[PDB]
RNA sequence: GAGCCUGCGGCUUAAUUUGACUCAACACGGGGAACCUCACCCGGCCCGGACACGGAAAGGAUUGACAGAUUGACGGCUCUUUCUCGAUUCUGUGGGUGGUGGUGCAUGGCCGUUCGUAGUUGGUGGAGCGAUUUGUCUGGUUGAUUCCGAUAACGAACGAGACUCUGGCAUGCUAACUAGUUACGCGGCCGUCGGCGUAACUUCUUAGAGGGACAAGUGGCGUUCAGCCACGCGAGACUGAGCAAUAACAGGUCUGUGAUGCCCUUAGAUGUCCGGGGCUGCACGCGCGCCACAAUGGGCGGAUCAACGUGUCCUGCGCCGACAGGCGCGGGUAACCCGUUGAACCCCGCCCGUGAUGGGGACCGAUUGAAACUAUUUCCCGAG
């Protein structure tokens, strides 16, 4: 009934937090769904590296990746205020819904 | 007075930073200029692969 | 109707449409050319009998098609000039009177969820005529 | 509000990206080293990493609540949104725009380019392991056409290990002459599971452990 | 544009460096910093 | 062609451990795994590689 | 997916392998073994993946490899 | 400036009431964000702070786009007989 | 070479701004400028000259004004006028501020280039009065001072390599109602069905970790080493990319910066707000490209196919319309909607028949976002 999704920039804070929130529901043994993994949007932006004009047209193509991780549980939201509140991590953001 | 309508058009849009009107990245919501993105690409979270 | 040419169907089909004269076939038939893109009239009198006759083709493959999903498969390479060229889609209003051409019979229907699909008759009649045409050979 | 995820990440990196200048030119002297944000839906953490936490606030924590108020109207927080705290660096001989914010100053106060350099240097070999680079004036000129480099210590210049082992802090100093840049190149020593340098090793690297002593044969 | 672009140039400027009193001065350095 | 961060590292194997080396590349492999920590998975194999060619020649003779 | 050209020879692979799995799990080796050098003797693309893919562009051309025309004096 | 009356008072009531001041270098913004209920426009609050920048009151440093103003010991006794208020209110400081 | 727009020179003009000039300027300063951008030009307001001292001082110092006139303007900036606002203003000498104004041959920073090649440096020791030299090499090999070896050098540090990223293939593992597949049910149709609905599953899709590839086996060549060549087996005998030293350049950037020295300007302004024009002006030169000179093509049908993308603004469906469009009804802040990205080339029929033709198109009322002047561009017809 409840969907929580997963955005993340780093993979590797991104493989800690669906780890510990499939344990830390566990606990309470619910029927919960395997992590599905979103496809990974980059965001492309290639700038000209020469400030202003005299250069040998060489551009610098930046990317940002953006990665997603659902999580879907079926459970009641009478108590999981706490399990999201151990599930703090600088650079992820959890919206469940 | 004093005021002239500026919305729509070069002269509405402007960098975030050094305040000018050439070179601007506005996709994704950015507003910089090209030569002052750079400098500030790798705090955003743009990196070159 | 896989079973047999798609070209062979949508001109056998053609027939069908033509020889029960209960289309609306308007007066700018011949008047218009079917595209933007295009520059000339068609070379063939009754194009109208034919584009509907591979319109309700379309909607067997694949239904909930409306106006502006038709006039996408009917687009072609715009010569801009000097310009290069591109694509460019075709007429709603040819499209849309095909459409509405088929709804005088009992062939297509409007589906809640958007679009055009098929009616149990447009498919029973469909299926005879691919199956006329697959024993033609 | 609801705006897509694309435009959300890219949101939060200006946020980084402008909140990381402020405070660049507000602690420059204080000694400024960086900041770790918690973007939560609650409250918005944002900590700061000085290398003196005295400094940073005021009489009795006055300059700590100051620079709250400003990034709450500056952003749009709410009165309860952003929190800064202070919390200093393990050591300040491995932190880059820590050494060339110090290296500021000491222009300032009159003091040789020389023995300023030297000490820096020196600094940086008595607190931590591996070498770095302090290059203070003019690269590119006719007539500061000086480049007067300082290497020394282990210096890596190319391939990807260059991000996560050797960080670069380059800084301005304006005189009374022109203005002169600062680059520094600190290179981190090898550290397990530390804030002291990175936790991988070297590519071009292989430890061998030492052969087993077994004198039980028969 | 030129034929032979690697010249003189002007009449108080040349195409290498040059320095007024060697590095001495006050806008620039070289001059004699040995002891220090 | 190797370089001599590999040439290197493969001789060290076989200095201290020769009981347990073997002639193929893919049991040699998995003891430089065990008892050598190496960063990256490609140079493992790169020492592994040359630590079994070591083995033909030393079967045959004597190294310097 | 792909195109014309890139789809018919795609089922033609697709079809090819098919039978070799079903032979292989219900039948015995001698009976897929014999079907699978009659095939290969023929095109090596009806069994094995080919994994060419297209290369990406690169900047100062029209391609990857092509580059503008360059302008002397 | 040209009327500054009703607006620096309210403006100072807001400065001593909170020790900052955020103001974006746009001269055309007519509604300054913390002050709304006022047609003041950002000129105003800007040119005011640039006259106690002067007198040696307040600090400002450059930022992006925006200013930032951060009053000192000096400046808020300045203040406290402008605004006749008692000395017992304190910025958003402590 | 032709046609055409974009960039450069020159000419012209009130201005027709400005940086750059072999590679290393010239579809470059994202510079595809109708106002704005704009720095240029002809002209009008504005202080946005804070703060220190005095003059002037509530028996007012002081901006605002369609009462007409004036004017480009309903700009009060000048004329004639009443006024309401009540110590912020005003005219003075100091000092501040602003500047797309000069100097990149004051500078920071950044980029380009030397220079993508395989190339640099010190410690101790040896040689020389010394600058310097050996190490950093006769030979073979390698994209690689990459290694093997030789050795007055020894032991090391940059570069290379490693590394990073990406592509590659298990009826594999971990997973899936924002991706599906195979059963089953139901409905339509004469097997078909992206028609509908719930059961299994993770091959297909997505992306987490770790397995795999080393010149490991075969053979040959090479003091036998370094390695190279050929060949089993195999998803590879691998692919592209990022990063990239030392030292240097009067290379570019004061025009990207609230990076900045000096100088200049500073109220009749080089500050900036508005109006008009220019940056697009042409006997000509050059450069980057577009589209063609069709026989392998063009013209009209029909019929099959997508990847990186993007989205508050993209679009979906009904209705109207020659079509550009317009009127209505919805979804999508996103693997959800657009969308099973129904793209062109290609494919299947027909037409045309070498003729500047049906090849090629320059130049020459109906819209749409504004201000369509200088026709922004599109749409239709004609000319071509
Ligand atoms: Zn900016």
């Amino acid at each position: 009934r409840i969907r929580i999704t997963l955005t993340s920039r780093n993979v590797k804070s991104l493989e800690k937090v669906c780890a510990d929130l499939i344990r830390g529901a566990k606990e309470k043994s619910l029927k919960v769904k395997g992590p599905v993994r979103m496809p990974t949007k980059t965001l492309r932006i290639t700038t000209r590296k020469t400030p202003c004009g005299e250069g040998s047209k060489t551009w610098d193509r930046f990317q940002m990746r953006i990665h997603k991780r659902l999580i879907d549980l079926h459970s009641p939201s009478e108590i999981v205020k706490q399990i999201t509140s151990i599930s703090i991590e600088p650079g992820v953001e959890v919206e469940v819904t | 007075y004093w005021s002239h309508p500026r919305k729509y058009g070069q002269g509405s849009r402007s960098c975030r930073v050094c305040s000018n009107r050439h070179g601007l990245i506005r996709k994704y919501g950015l507003n910089m200029c090209r030569q002052c993105f750079r400098q500030y690409a790798k705090d955003i979270g743009f990196v070159k692969l | 109707v896989k079973d047999v040419n798609q070209q062979e169907f949508v001109r056998a089909l053609a027939a069908f449409l033509k020889k029960s004269g209960k289309l609306k076939v308007p007066d700018w038939v011949d008047i218009v050319k079917l595209a933007k893109h295009k520059e000339l009239a068609p070379c063939d009198e009754n194009w109208f009998y034919i584009r509907a006759a591979s319109t309700v083709r379309h909607l067997y493959l694949r239904g909930g098609v409306g106006v502006g999903s038709m006039t996408k498969i009917y687009g072609g390479r715009k010569r801009n000039g000097v310009c290069p060229s591109h694509f460019s889609v075709g007429s709603k209003n040819v499209a849309r009177k095909v459409l509405q051409a088929l709804e005088g019979l009992k062939m297509v229907e409007k589906d809640p969820n958007g679009g055009r699909r098929l009616t149990p008759q447009g498919t029973r009649d469909l299926d005879r005529i691919a199956g006329q045409v697959a024993a033609a050979s | 509000v609801q705006i897509s995820k694309k435009r959300k990440f890219v949101s939060d990196g200006i946020f980084k990206a402008e909140l990381n200048e402020f405070l660049t030119r507000e602690l420059a002297e204080d000694g400024y080293s960086g900041v770790e944000v918690r973007v939560t839906p609650t409250r918005t953490e944002i900590i700061i990493l000085a290398t003196r936490t005295q400094n940073v606030l005021g009489e009795k924590g006055r300059r700590i609540r100051e620079l709250t108020a400003v990034v709450q109207k500056r952003f749009g927080f709410p009165e309860g949104g952003v929190e800064l705290y202070a919390e200093k660096v393990a050591t300040r001989g491995l932190c880059a725009i820590a050494q060339a914010e110090s290296l500021r100053y000491k222009l300032l106060g009159g003091l040789a380019v020389r023995r300023a350099c030297y000490g820096v240097l020196r600094f940086i070999m008595e607190s931590g392991a591996k070498g770095c680079e302090v290059v203070v004036s003019g690269k590119l000129r006719g007539q500061r056409a000086k480049s007067m480099k300082f290497v020394d210590g282990l210096m890596i210049h190319s391939g990807d290990p260059v991000n996560y082992y050797v960080d670069t802090a380059v800084r301005h100093v304006l005189l009374r002459q022109g203005v002169l840049g600062i680059k520094v190149k600190i290179m981190l020593p090898w550290d397990p599971s530390g804030k002291i340098g990175p936790k991988k090793p070297l590519p071009d690297h292989v430890s061998i452990v030492e052969p087993k002593e077994e004198v039980l044969s028969t | 544009k030129r034929e032979f672009e690697r010249h003189s140039g002007s009449d108080r400027s040349s195409v290498r460096s040059e320095e007024k009193r060697s590095g001495s001065g006050s806008r620039n350095w070289g001059s004699v910093r040995d002891h220090m | 062609v190797r370089t001599k961060t590999v040439k290197k590292a493969a001789r060290v194997i076989i200095e201290k451990y020769y009981t347990r080396l073997g002639n193929d590349f893919h049991t040699n492999k998995r003891v430089c795994e065990e008892i050598a920590i190496i960063p990256s998975k490609k140079l493992r194999n790169k020492i592994a590689g040359y630590v079994t060619h070591l083995m033909k020649r030393i079967q045959r003779g004597p190294v310097r | 997916g792909g195109g014309h050209v890139a789809q018919v020879y795609a089922i033609r692979q697709a079809i090819s392998k098919a039978l070799v799995a079903y032979y292989q799990k219900y039948v015995d080796e001698a009976s897929k073994k014999e079907i699978k050098d009659i095939l290969i003797q023929y095109d090596r693309t009806l069994l094995v993946a080919d994994p060419r893919r297209c290369e990406s562009k690169k900047f100062g051309g029209p391609g990857a490899r092509a580059r503008y025309q360059k302008s002397y004096r | 400036m040209l009327m500054p009356k009703k607006n620096r008072i309210a403006i100072y009531e807001l400065l001593f009431k909170e020790g900052v001041m955020v103001a974006k270098k746009d001269v055309h913004l007519a509604k300054h964000p913390e002050l709304a209920d006022k047609n003041v426009p950002n000129l105003h609050v800007m040119k005011a702070m640039q006259s106690l920048k002067s007198c040696g009151y307040v600090k400002e440093q450059f930022a992006w786009r925006h200013f930032y103003w951060y009053l000192t010991n000096e400046g808020i006794q300045y203040l406290r007989d402008f605004l006749h208020l008692p000395p017992e209110i304190v910025p958003a400081t402590l």
